């Protein structure tokens, strides 16, 4: 028997528990955004507005129920409406990265069909 | 002369039979499947059933002259012969939107459902599919959230979420249940939950579990960084006892509470969608009870009603079967009823056993749960049948994992994330689902155990409920 | 240091752990009878097994949290499988579940276990549960019905004869106050009771409250022109509970007796609540068993309603539909004078020529009020006498609204049948013999009960039944 | 079409729909008590107390469900336990309905195992 | 007082006889609801011991047959009937159910006598919800009095009870049940005089204060003794009545005591003679075992209070001539020479343990 | 079966030494002792009669209903050894009698009135047996040990507790800062004394604030769950 560990072992939603991503297995999520039309975005955050957290209910009365603090990170730019060029999106990437260098970063796609976010994955971790 | 009260008995099909009539958009669509007594031919079989679930009973009666009965009256307005069966027919009823009671599933069965599943005049009946139209759609509530929020609340998108029954079902502590549920949801499932049959018991009383399960959920959120939840149960003998449930999940701000919605019925199931709206709630619900109606080919009613019902009655999850797990559930028949369960708008396809094209008119869609007897192999068939808008839950395949809990949800988050990457970038997981979950298993020691102990397991059985 | 059992992960036979043919089964224990059809390759045994293991502590895979608690303890046990006699793949499986698994007080629970996931399984073809042992010390965890026959008879001060009722026809269409006209005209000839559809709840032809007021009106000059005491069952069944509740609220406010739920569209929790509702607050409460058929008709599959009746009793109710043998919808004789008597007596030996699969001792939980009704007439009258004896509700929806000459003459020729039909069987007239003889003289005597005699002389209800024993 | 009164058509209960009955038909209805095993009683009232109404109504808040005045009329001396003459009850109408020759009177008979009234029919009318 | 000292190894047995409850201390409870002067006030009834009756079989009666029961009791004579003390709500009998049949009963007989009639429904419950749901039930009947256990229920619910009572304008009529557990030894326990000081300051409109010559245990020196100590505002210190200490009630009111248990016709005179007007007699057996049926036994009941209480305002001593008054009125009343008849030679004479 | 009015022994209804007791029937054993010249079997019946449906003389209202299902039965009698005037009486209580979920209900029956009858000297009720039926009517204790330990997180050893003194007379801080100084040095609970409720010089909401903060300090400082 392996022991999981709860140590130092914070994860960050879909592709967590797989190996880390090379750069051909991201350029293979970012196909499937352009083939599937959705409308790739980077979202970042500093290390401290990362994780969710519960810090705001201390102003609330019984009304915590699915609030949680530092689900919303900062957007990179803005959604890339029309775009249909993983060339694009990977320099983005590299940009929203270069930028800030000691930050979370993820890419996500939205479907405004469904007016949700259709896909996600960690893209940079400080 | 005009037509006066003429006391006495005469055939339904003179009322209750009608060829001929164009149906409103308005109207509620009942598709029955129906075996007739020797002697009784279908038309007028056809007209018992719409009689005896609108305005008819078995002798004429004088009132029905102060109203309009054309108005009002349940229509039998086409009879189609089933394919391979020489005494069943398709009997197709229309329903006036004045019969039923707005945002009331309670009434819409009482009249659909309520008596003529009984009649001597019938030697079986069955309720395969319901057209609810925009305009009776509107008068619901409808689920508390629905899809789209309900990934929006969760922070959780790009997957299939993941889930997981305690177990024993019934026999553990509430400390043991907490123990468990934390285990289980450090390793890397979004979700567990009480069993169905898991209320308030000698073993363990429902706040003195609610209570340990809040810490476990805010210990494996703090210890992952992922939103957690475990339905807590709400399903009661009463319905102050429910709602003192809900209340109590509430107060300790967790995410989502379960209700069966068969056992504790619908007047309570509406009532507790209601609450998980005005509370901000989510609201699993299982569907205990199903198969005793929906089993069997020639009586009951078909799930996919039983799951537009809950639609309209309320519930942010709904079990939707597995196909290929313990329980029953056949491939297309299935497809059918998980986009009525999701999607906005379903088109007329009987291949999928829908019979009616059926316009949800913008309420929100039901999440789809896959749960019973299904394990790591089976996740490649579990990702194609149901795409990422489903939830699947591993109770066994979770907590009968040989080194634990943790490392149990570990092998199917691994599972799923493994199989989802694949489809991503390409992959067809229905020729390549084996290769996907071998080399998942090469690469991750905690699905390597799961992968060896239920290599050979499957469910392989001649089905009941066929189209 | 040799070890101990422990945690093996993978499947086994549930028969390992869920088959015990030699346990005794405790005077606590709840036990179900299920008429078992296993799939092909699937032995007796394993499959009484696996019901018994998914409703109660197993599920289909080793977990090793079992070692955490005792399953001795808390398993169900399938503790007897016996072949069905005509039958080659069908068994009767008994299990025993012990008392600790249910929420007391909550039908609810209970159905949720026994019958919530089993009756799925791909090793099985079908399965119905035939009947259900609830011991004294589960029975004595409910509330139960509002008030029971004893105490509804001396409520209504009523004695001597069948309760006799009436449904309002058109089922859907009437106005409120058009209801209310048809209530008085019932009830003013004989009936004591008119009662609500099933289906009439709040719509747009007849809102709920306007339906309450206008019968309050009529029941009350009903009742002051006959100087009996008068009712008609208001329908509480609604979308939600809180609309329940408020329909329940007005019944009580404005005085009168009954009113009445759909408990299975409505459902046992709402019902539950109601019946709780209706014992602070004095209702009567009348229960339709809308839906049952849906569930219990077919031999093969789903759940007798032997036991749809028994969920009744526990959850509450006054009144409860028995079916009338002999009228529009089905339902055996002896089938039926089985769960009738499961329904108002306080003990019930085992009987399998009744269908009681097991003793059932109420521990003097009240009695329910079977309620006759559905395609009866006035020559069903000592049929009907006969089978169910006084303490019945029969109920004469279509033969009153049907008669020739309009609801009073039709409520009065019900009366004079139902007291005809008594008087008769009061005097040592075998109503099984003599019932013609009987109708017919009452006919000659009574010219609107000759009216309801001429319309529907020819009128029977004669089929092959599905739910045979 | 017969119309049925509204007018003086006040009833009483079991039996009050058949034609009055005979010496001959109260003694029948005696002996299926004492076949029974059945406790005979009698009960009378005057004419203002015969018939159902609501006048204590007036002191209640909204507790009037199932509760009516005149429901409860007069005990004729005792329930006759162990009486299993026919002959003794008959006696005990002549006695009362001589005693109260202007009062509704109304002979029940008693199950003590389901407690209840199981039969009752009026026997006199002022 | 009571909360430990009693179990202490150092001793082998202690009593508590009596206890002084000074002004200031009486002046911080609400004390009775209503208290004798106002319920003769509300009742309208004067110069006469009230009389009541348990109805019988204690267990075992339908909802309609106690109503039946309690209108032929009333009807006859009786100002009250009650529920037996265990009845409260059971299967063969359900609480609400009664309180509606009880309800027709009273106002039946009221109506048929012209006087005042009660019948004490019995809020004593399970939980303090249930025993409000149960007074609450009997205000919106506008039924006299309730009745409450209150040792078997206790003291925080009676006090509660009694509060509401007060409030709501409903007599409160208070059943020991329980007390000679606690009260029947000499050397250990709590005498029943502290059990009913300490029930006039939690409050009761009526207290059982025993019969003296029925079936249940009481001696007459203590018995006048606790009498007075129930109804009086200033009972000074005597220990030939039991009385340990000069008590001053400081004007709250007094406690009806109620004679009850054992006794029938043929004790009337000694109870008018020991209790005087001031009291309730209540004949549960004495009137629902009468030959001819409730309403002649109530009639019996009624005859001979009244019979003794004329004779006393006549100059009659009850203790000297008390069998000739009912003898004489037994020779003019029917009713009364049945019950004279049937109970001549029943009399409770027992060497008494709870001696001073 | 006719009404016959006067007195007769309780015996002839109450005492049924062949009783066979039902396993829903609460069962009493009585520590009685008869006043000279009352038989045992007619004291253990009176006891039975007048703890159940019976009263001193016949009632007439018995024969409206069942008194066969309904009364207690004194069902065995059995001398003391040791004692000469001192019997064990059994009686048997059918569970109809009693309203679901009250003690104060079976207090009111079993021990109500029979311990004042005259014709006994001295009575003790020894036990009861409360039949699973019955039990299944009582919510009951509102955790019990098991969980108890859960919540506290506590196992393995006896817990430790102490009552606060002196009695009373302490004030609400003082009453706080003993708690916490008891507390603090391995002390599981602390309690306020019985008598302790609310008075001139200690008012409960008072105190229940002060040992509050001593609780959370006494927490603090150890790391182990405290409570008073
Ligand atoms: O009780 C059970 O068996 C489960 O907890 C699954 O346990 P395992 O995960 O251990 O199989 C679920 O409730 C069933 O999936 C319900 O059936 P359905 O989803 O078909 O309604
Ligand atoms: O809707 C109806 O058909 C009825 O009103 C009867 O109408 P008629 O009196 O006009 O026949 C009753 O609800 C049925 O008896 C229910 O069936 P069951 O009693 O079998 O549950
Ligand atoms: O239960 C009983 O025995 C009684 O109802 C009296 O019945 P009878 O009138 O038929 O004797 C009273 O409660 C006792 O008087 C109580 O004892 P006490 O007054 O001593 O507290
Ligand atoms: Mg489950
Ligand atoms: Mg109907
Ligand atoms: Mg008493
Ligand atoms: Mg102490």
């Amino acid at each position: 028997m392996m022991v999981w560990t709860p140590v130092n072992n914070k994860m960050f939603e879909t592709f967590s528990y797989l190996p880390p991503l090379t750069d051909e297995q991201i350029a293979a999520q970012v196909d499937y955004i352009v083939a599937n039309g959705w409308i790739p975005c980077l979202e970042f955050a500093e290390a401290d507005k990362a994780y969710v957290s519960n810090e705001s209910a201390i102003r609330f009365g019984s009304v915590s129920c699915l609030y949680y603090d530092n689900r919303y990170w900062t957007m990179w730019k803005l959604p890339m409406f029309g775009c249909r060029d993983p060339m694009q999106v990977l320099r983005e990437i590299v940009a929203c990265t270069k930028a800030f260098p000691d930050a979370y970063v993820r890419l996500v796609a939205f479907d405004n069909q469904k007016q949700v976010q259709i896909m996600g994955f960690l893209v940079q971790r400080p | 002369a005009g037509a006066g009260f003429k006391a006495g008995v005469k055939d339904y099909r003179l009322t209750y039979y009608t060829p001929d009539y164009v149906v409103r958009d308005t109207d509620i669509l009942a598709a029955f499947r129906m075996t007739p007594q020797p002697g009784v031919p279908p038309e007028e079989c056809g007209a018992a059933v719409a009689a005896e679930s609108s305005t008819g009973t078995w002798t004429t009666v004088w009132t029905d002259g102060l109203t309009s009965l054309d108005r009002y009256k349940g229509r039998c307005y086409d009879i189609e012969p089933v394919p391979g069966e020489d005494n069943q027919y398709i009997a197709y009823v229309a329903y006036p939107i004045d019969l039923f009671e707005e945002g009331s599933v309670t009434n819409m069965f009482t009249s659909i459902v309520g008596n003529v599943f009984g009649f001597k005049a019938l030697r079986a009946l069955r309720l395969e599919d319901l057209r609810i139209p925009p305009a009776y759609v509107k008068t619901f509530v409808g689920p508390p959230h629905g899809i789209q929020v309900e990934r929006d609340k969760l922070n959780k998108y790009g997957r299939g979420l993941l889930g997981c029954t305690i177990k024993p079902k019934l026999g553990l502590s509430a400390k043991n249940y907490g123990r468990a549920v934390y285990e289980c949801l450090r390793g890397g499932l979004d979700f567990t939950k009480d069993d169905e049959n898991v209320n308030s018991q000698p073993f363990m009383r429902w706040r003195d579990r609610f209570l340990f399960v809040a810490e476990a959920i805010y210990k494996a959120q703090a210890e992952t960084g992922e939103v957690k939840g475990h339905y807590l149960n709400a399903t009661a003998g009463t319905c102050e006892e429910m709602m003192k449930r809900a209340v109590c999940a509430k107060e300790l701000g967790v995410p989502i509470i379960m209700h069966d919605y068969l056992t504790g019925g619908f007047t309570a199931n509406t009532s507790l969608a209601i609450y998980c709206r005005d509370n901000g709630l989510l609201l699993h619900i299982h569907r205990a009870m199903h198969a005793v109606i929906d089993r069997q080919r020639n009586h009951g009613i078909h799930f996919r009603v039983l799951a537009k019902a809950l639609r309209m009655s309320g519930g942010d999850h709904l079990h939707s079967g597995t196909v290929v797990g313990k329980l029953e559930g056949e491939r297309e028949v299935t497809l059918g009823f998980v986009d009525l369960m999701r999607d906005d708008y379903v088109e007329k396809d009987r291949s999928r056993g829908i019979y009616f094209t059926q316009d949800w008119c913008s309420m929100p869609g039901v999440m789809p749960v896959a749960s019973g007897g299904i394990h790591v192999w089976h996740m490649p068939a579990l990702v194609e049948i149901f795409g990422d808008d489903a939830c699947l839950q591993f109770g066994g395949g979770t907590l009968g994992h040989p080194w634990g809990n943790a490392p149990g949800a570990a092998a199917n988050r691994v599972a799923l994330e493994a199989c989802t990457q694949a489809r991503n970038e390409g992959r067809d997981l229905a020729r390549e689902g084996g290769d996907v979950i071998r080399s998942a298993c090469k690469w991750s020691p905690e699905l390597a155990a799961a992968c060896e102990v239920w290599k050979e397991i499957k469910f392989e059985f001649d089905t009941i409920d066929k189209l």
